[PDB]
């Protein structure tokens, strides 16, 4: 029974910590994920949460009728 | 804010030119064509600089 069918304890014990150490990755770069998160948009100078403004290509820079402006 | 300063009147006292539309409109072409360089000094000290108080001279 053992050898035809059951899996040797230490190939369990080695999935068992290959699996441990995947879900621990995991769960750290969720928890550094909120963290980011609440960091950055309470700072707002990240890549996300950037809400557009005016684009500055629009301005005419050409002299005007009246110069003072 | 900041005080906003001013030239007195006495940067401001100057001879006018006492004229009426038409006597400046009569010679308007011929104005333009004799004292054309200070104009164009005024106007271009009035453009670039943006503000009267750096253009009155």
């Amino acid at each position: 029974i053992a050898r035809t069918f059951f899996d040797a304890p230490e190939k369990n014990y080695e999935r068992t910590m290959a699996i441990l150490q995947i879900e621990s990755e995991k769960a750290e770069l969720r928890l550094k994920e909120l963290e980011v998160r609440r960091l950055m948009r309470a700072k707002g100078d990240g890549p996300w949460f950037q809400y557009p403004t005016i684009d500055k290509a629009l301005i005419d820079h050409s002299p005007k009728a009246t110069p003072d402006n | 804010p900041g005080i906003v300063e001013l030239p007195s009147l006495e940067d401001l006292k100057v001879q006018e030119v006492k004229v009426s539309s038409s006597v400046l409109k009569a010679a308007a072409h011929h104005y333009g064509a004799q004292c054309d360089k200070p104009n164009k000094e005024f106007m271009l000290c009035r453009w670039e600089e943006k503000d009267p108080r750096r253009c009155l001279e």
